[PDB]
Parts: C-alpha cells; structure tokens; sequence
C-alpha cells in the first residue's frame, strides 16, 4: 500500500501520497481560537479552527504557528494539525499507511523523539521515518552532489552532499527565514504610516511580501534609484480597500538575507554562509559544489534572488570556478517532491521503523540507524 | 581583451535579462489588469443595463 | 578556450538582446493596452456613475 | 545662546530653556473652536483658542488634540500650538534659539520631516534637532544602561539602552496609552449611570482618572474585596456639584495596561512587552536591563504601578535575577529634563542642524545622521 | 554544535565565550568512552547544571565527556588525522630507537587544553596500549601547566648564557627582517 508524505515545516503543511507528482493538500500550519465571546446561541461555534478554516476566520481569531524555528513548541496544536491533515485534507485512515516526516538539521533530539512517539501512539501508523529536508530537496532535483540551500519559513540550512555522502561537519543552520522577513517588513512599513500589529494582519503583510518584494542585484544603485525616480512604487489593495503604496521597502525587506544586521542578528549573509560551507568541505569536491548550488523553500522564491546570489558567491570564489545556481520554477515543493520520490523506492521499503520495532525499543530507536 | 569583452558581455547579458524579466512581471500584471477591466466593463455595463431596465 | 567562451558570450549576448527586444516591444504593446484599459475603465466607470444616478 | 526645549507629546506640551531645572510652561496641547454662534456684538471673540485658554473655555468649545498617537495629524493646529508656545508661553523670538524636539520611535518619517521643514520656514530657527523621548528620559535619570518604559498620553515604547548604545531591533512600540485609558474609563463609567460624551467632559473624566485610579497589586483579590466590602468607594464632585462615587472602576481602569483585551486590543500587557524586549536583547546584558527598568511619562504615575510591575516581571524572569524599577517622583517631566541636560552640553553643540545646512540639503537631512 | 540537540542555541561571538566557560568548568575526559556513554544512558549521575549570565540554568549530560573526546577521535569534527595519543606515539616511533624509552618515560604536557580532569589517565592508557609492554609510560602533568610556556620563557630569558642570542636593533637594521631565520633564531 502507498505511503504518506507529510512535510510539516513552518508556515505551510504539505501532504500527499508517495508516488504522486505534487502534494495533494497544502494549507497554512496555524491554529486559531476565538478571542471574543460570541452571542448567537445555536451557532455552535467550535473552540479552535485550523488550517484554511482559520485563515478564513482570521478576523476574530488569534493565530499561533505551533512550530517556531523548525522545532515544535506547542505539541497539542501540532497534534491537532496532524489529525486535521489526515482526517480532512487527505481523508485517509492512518492505521495502514507508513508516513514520511521531515525536519531541519541540528534540531533538539527531543523534538524528533516526541514526533515518533505521538505518531506511533495517537495515530497508530504501521511505520514511519524522519528525513532531512535538504536530502529530499536534492533527490527532487535529480542531482547526487551539490550543496542545497533550503530556506523555508522558519529556518535556513545548507547541506553539502557529494556522491550521496553528506558532510555533517559542514552543515550550516541559520535561524533567519520567511517569518523574520515578514516581521522586518511589518516594522519598516510603519515609516510610511501603515501599522499592522495583529496576528491576523501579519498574514496581510505576508501576502504583500509574497507579491511585491524582490531582491535587488545591487543594493546601493537601487536605493539611489528609488530615491531619484518613482518607477519602483507599486500599490496594493488591503482587504477593506484603502490601497497602499510601497517603494524602497520592496527590495529593502528581502535584502536582510544578505545583511542580517538589519534585524540585529550578527551572523553572515546567505552567500557568506554558503561560501563558508563550501570552504569547510574537502578541496577536491569544491568545484562540483560551486557548480551545483541547489535552492529550495518558499523564501528562495524572490524575483531576482538567484542572480544576486550568483553575483555575490562569484565575488567570493576564485575566478576560474564556474558558479551555477539550480533554481527550478517549482522549488517551493522540492522537499515534498523528493520525499515522494524516496518513499516510492523499494530499496527504501526496509528503512522504515516498524510499530513492532518501536514497541520493542522505545522512542530512542529514531536516533539509531533506523534514522 | 578576450576576458574584458567577455566581462562586458556578461554584465550586458545580465542587466538585459533583468530588464526583460521585470518587463515580464509588468506584462503579467498588465494582462491581469486587462482581464480585470474586462470583467469590470462587463459588470458595470450590465448594471447600466438593469438600470435602464428599471428606468 | 578564450576564443571559445568569447564566441559563446557573443552569440548568447545577441540572442538575449533579441529576447529583450521581443519582451520590450511586448512591453510597448502591453503599455498600449494599459492605456486601453485606462480609457476603458474611465468610460465604463463614468457610465456606471450615470447608471446609478439615473436608476 | 540659550537653546529651547519643546517636548510636544500628546495631551501636554511642556517647554522651557535648556539648562533649567524644570519646563517653564506646561499646558494641554489642545485647540478649541466655538460650536455655537455667539450673539453679543463687540465681544470680539476670537475664532480658535489654544492651550489653557481653551481648557478654561471648555464649556462652549470643541477640543481636538492635533497629535493622535505620537503622530501629528492636523498640521495647522500644530503650527498654532507652536506659535502660541513661542510667543505667549515663553515670550521669545525663535529666530535666535536652537530648539530641541522630541518624538516617539517608529513614527512616519514624513512626520519628522514636515516638523523640521515647518520649524525652519515658519518660525525660522537658527538650528534644531529631533531626539527620541526614551533616550532623554534615560539622560534625566543619570543612567547609561537599562531599558526605559516611557508611556505618555498617546504611545508607549520600551527602548533598551546599554552602555550608551541602543538596540533598535528590540524597541517595542505599543499604541495603548493615557487617552485609551481615559476612553475605557468613560465607557465603564456608564454602568453606574454616569454619561460623559462631550469632548469637554472627556477632560472631566481625565481628571477623575488622574485623581482616583490606581493599580491593584492583585486584580482578583481586589475585585473580590470591592465585591464584599465598600471600603474602596471614593467620591468626587463634578464642576456643578452632583458628587459621584466609583468603586471597582478605580483599579479596573488602569488594569488595561496589563490586560489590553479589556479594550479589544490583542497585544500583550506592559510587563509582557517589557520582558519580551529584554529577551530580544543579547544574553550578556540582560541582568543590567533587569536591574534598571526606568519609567517615565504621566501614565506611569498611578499609585502602585511600580509594585505591580515588579511583581509581574519578577514572575516572568528567572528567580536568581534582581528586578528593580527606577520610578522617580517627578518622572512625568523626565523627558524634558533629559532634553535640557542634553541641549546644555557642549559636545552636543555640533550635532544641531544649521539652517544653512538645511537650505543646502532639504528636509531629507533629518534622517541623515544629523539625526 | 552538540549543545543544540538539547535545545540550547549559542551563535553569537559573545556567547561563544559563555560556551568556553561551560567547557572549562564542566567537561572532562572519560577513561572509557563506551562505558561512560552506556552509564550516562542508564543513570543520570552525570548531569550537572549551569547558570547563564541571565539565570535560566541549563543542564548537560553526555556532552561533558563527548566534547573533549574529540582530541582522541578527530572524526567527530570531520578531521581525518589521528588522535592525540596516536600522533604522540607516531612522533615517538619516528625518533631513533635508542631514545624511545626516555621519551616514553617523559611525556610532558602543557597548554590550557591539557587541563581536563582525567586527560592524563586516558592519555596514559591509550599510549600504553600502543607501546610495548616492557616500557614504562609516564605523563608529566604539573598543576600549573597552563603557564609552562611563559614560565620556561622567563627562565630562559633570565639566563646570562642567553644574553648573546638576542637580535640587536643595530643588527636588524644592518640585515633586515630576514635575520630572524638566520641563527639569530
Ligand atoms: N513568492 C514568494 N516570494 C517570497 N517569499 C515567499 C513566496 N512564497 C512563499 N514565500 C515565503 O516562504 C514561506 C513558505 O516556505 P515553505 O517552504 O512552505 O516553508 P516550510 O518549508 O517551513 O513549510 C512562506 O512563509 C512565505 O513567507
Ligand atoms: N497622576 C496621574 N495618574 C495617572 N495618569 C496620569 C496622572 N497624571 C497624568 N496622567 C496621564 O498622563 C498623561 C500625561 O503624560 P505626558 O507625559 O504628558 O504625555 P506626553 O509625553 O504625550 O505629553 C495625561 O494625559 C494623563 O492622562
């Protein structure tokens, strides 16, 4: 029977069946609860919406992502998310379906452990497995070498892989991702007079970011340009009319990824961490890594990000090295695609963790090579 | 002179591609707006019609 | 190899320039249609107003 | 020569000369206009009073604060306010006096720009400068570290400063302040039968708030107490006799600052935003920030607010950290005091914005490090 | 790195110093890695707490001896070279055979990284396992060894038979910075 591929991530849950071509159901991984009291008896309002239901009821709810930076903080909301996924989005009894789960590298081992435990106890799957998002993203790109730069909504990691071997000592996790960009945009949008403070209108700001923002090939030139002309201003319709306009912000916001100082962080920019991860690997495999910079995750979907990325990492690397950047047009779902591909193997059908084996060895089994 | 003219070709290619693609974003948004104004005309000429009807 | 990538830079340069030329007379016709949608939205908005008033 | 220090704020304008010990002139920042027609000819009634004059003519005017939440909305009333200040409260020709102006953090840049422009054009000062209210409030307390919680009449911000450095990414602005408390009190005063709706009697309610309200060290206990006994009721005589009494309200009103849900806002309470601003700061400086919670602004003048604040922020912080709350007895004017201190320096006498420089570079100069 | 897997995240160059303090206080070398791993798995007699500069005490267990174990298994950080004991023994074996017994007997140890509780005993065990059985293995680990370099430097500089090995300003002016590599060493 088929396996399920549920890629949790932050911001967006992506689920589907192994062997399909795209995740069947995709919805925001949020949980909302009403924050007023309600007066119409007989309306039978439930006590907590979830997913697109909440995304539609935003106006009267308080939304709380149960995953902060790759880690799961509120376990009850996470279980609600999973249950809603299985029983509504896919409408499938999870008792007869091995499920594939993903997580970023360098996470609290308790996270993965409790994940396994809840999966086997509450939902009672027959088997399961936890995979590293970046490996799956490489699978989905038909590569077998090259460093991958996943950048979802919560975390941003580089994983250099060569011939299917991973160099763990060169993995570079960094906690700057789409949520941080959304917040920085909320902040700099004040200096025009626009004030979004509610957890609801954070979603509005996220939409504004996904629509109007883009990466500038040269920051100073774009700044001077937006100063001189006004050919960069674009408007936007809020959910109640009152069109707004943003100029400089459009490219100031995603610029953070290259200058994390904008939000007070100290770590180096995306290009810098990539180049450092390269330099940590052995010298014989650096040319291929230069040639195969895969990119996935929704945050790497900015108009112009690949060109700026290539420009920078070219400025850093030697001149006799060919820099290339593999940025497919569907890269947002590359992790789920790679997960489907992997779970569809048969040489993989003996890497699962069987319910019996779990009962025999307890949640500590995950860290064992039943990985 | 090979490498200098090659660098010229690179920068020209790149900036021209960025210009083409920003005009491509503009064409996306203007096709959207064109269909928008299309259904706008539809619905507002239609309310004009029903206005004439009840008039 | 200098001659090689010179020739490649040359050709790809001119074909991408031609692609930008395609995208840019496309951008010319789309801004023409932008003004088309401007005047159409203007006329239809006016008649919407007179429709509402007469109604 | 002497420098002027005008701290606009909402609710209260307070001005004076640099180097002094307290603002010379202090009056409400309102503008009133008659709303009846007037019948006695030769009375020569002017068309718009301002300041204490309007506060006295309340009975026949309509008052309108020209500053809503730290931002200036009606620029003509603001110019009237400034002109009245200079020419009647101080009796000073502003042509030969560098002036210091204050504004909250995270404001529309157009606000500060137009401020500079009007200052240089209408009043034609020789120089000026705009400062952040919280920095001045720290100056006035002799500190050089510690977070400051200013809360005036319109806005409420925390600015963590350490060793003279400000960490902007941890600034927390919140738009709940004295005006909102006044409105909430106006609302809950109805449930005793008292109805204040006019812009005049809003001032009556403001006085009631400044006199009878106080923070309760424990909300539930005080609620149960006021339910059981009646030792909390105090009376108050309106401008036409008809003494009124309030019980529960006295501490229900300022409780909002800790439970903004009372007025439908979603943000977290004062203690919560403070603790969050701390936690956003680097770990090595958190102990000092814990030890130096400065307070300022009129809204932090409720009897008991410092004790309740310490209780809460102690409940949030680790146990081995010393919580202290610097609440001077004159904190209402801490911003003006710090402004006088700063303007009186000489190492500051080269940070002004000279009119020549402005004419050279235009109002865009303010955002430039001529800050 | 390995402190992440408990949920503690230190990334700033500042809090690298915090981590260094944690390392200097809690870590230690384990006489037998596998036994200590199994022990920390079974019991909890190895966990120790630590208070950060803002309270919020943390606890580390297995890490206390996982961290300094690297020196003997550099593969933990992806390096390929051999462990400390191994390079020591190799350096011995490269020397002439007539002086190997004394070298076995006089393993001096200095520098702050050799200040881990238990490092000398584990070091002795390993290098004993490598060396023949009829050689006496000793490890000179003074209690002030963190400053042994400076101490020896003061000793040498205080000599008089050394007062003619200096490089005089005049001499350097005469022969340029290339003088250092010359026997004015
Ligand atoms: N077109 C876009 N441009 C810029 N950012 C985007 C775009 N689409 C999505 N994003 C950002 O990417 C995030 C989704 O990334 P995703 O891969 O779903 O993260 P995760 O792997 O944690 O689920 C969203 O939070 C959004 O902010
Ligand atoms: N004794 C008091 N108790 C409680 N609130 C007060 C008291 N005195 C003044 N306030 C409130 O504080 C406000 C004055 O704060 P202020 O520092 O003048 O604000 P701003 O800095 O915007 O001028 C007034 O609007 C009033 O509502």
């Amino acid at each position: 029977t088929t396996a399920l591929v549920c890629d949790n991530g932050s911001g967006l849950v992506k689920a589907g069946f192994a062997g399909d071509d795209a995740p069947r159901a995709v919805f925001p991984s949020i949980v909302g609860r009403p924050r007023h009291q309600g007066v119409m008896v007989g309306m039978g309002q439930k006590d907590s919406y979830v997913g697109d239901e909440a995304q539609s009821k935003r106006g009267i709810l308080t939304l709380k992502y149960p995953i902060e930076h790759g880690i799961i903080t509120n376990w009850d909301d996470m279980e609600k998310i999973w249950h809603h996924t299985f029983y509504n989005e896919l409408r499938v009894a999870p008792e007869e379906h091995p499920t594939l789960l993903t997580e970023a590298p360098l996470n609290p081992k308790a996270n993965r452990e409790k994940m396994t435990q809840i999966m086997f106890e509450t939902f009672n799957v027959p088997a399961m497995y936890v995979a590293i998002q970046a490996v799956l993203s490489l699978y989905a790109s038909g590569r077998t070498t090259g460093i991958v730069l996943d950048s979802g909504d919560g975390v941003t990691h580089n994983v250099p892989i060569y011939e299917g071997y991973a160099l763990p000592h060169a993995i570079m996790r960094l906690d700057l991702a789409g949520r941080d960009l959304t917040d920085y945009l909320m902040k700099i949008l004040t200096e025009r007079g626009y004030s979004f403070v509610t957890t609801a209108e954070r979603e509005i700001v996220r939409d504004i970011k996904e629509k109007l923002c883009y990466v500038a090939l040269d920051f100073e030139n774009e700044m001077a340009t937006a100063a001189s002309s006004s050919s960069l201003e674009k408007s936007y319709e809020l959910p109640d009319g009152q069109v707004i306009t943003i100029g400089n912000e459009r490219f100031r916001c995603p610029e953070t990824l290259f200058q994390p100082s904008f939000i007070g962080m100290e770590s180096a920019g995306i290009h810098e961490t990539t180049y450092n991860s390269i330099m940590k690997c052995d010298i014989d495999i650096r040319k291929d890594l230069y040639a195969n910079n895969v990119m996935s995750g929704g945050t790497t979907m900015y108009p112009g990000i690949a060109d700026r990325m290539q420009k920078e990492i070219t400025a850093l690397a030697p001149s006799t090295m060919k820099i290339k950047i593999i940025a497919p047009p569907e890269r947002k779902y590359s992790v789920w695609i790679g997960g489907s591909i992997l779970a569809s193997l048969s040489t993989f059908q003996q890497m699962w963790i069987t319910k019996q084996e779990y009962d025999e060895a307890g949640p500590s089994i995950v860290h064992r090579k039943c990985f | 002179r090979a490498q200098e003219r090659l660098a010229t070709a690179l920068q020209k290619l790149e900036e021209a591609e960025k210009a083409a693609d920003e005009s491509e974003r503009g064409m996306k948004v203007i096709e959207n707006r064109a269909m928008k104004d299309e259904e706008k005309m539809e619905l507002q000429e239609m309310q004009l019609k029903e206005a004439k009807h009840i008039a």
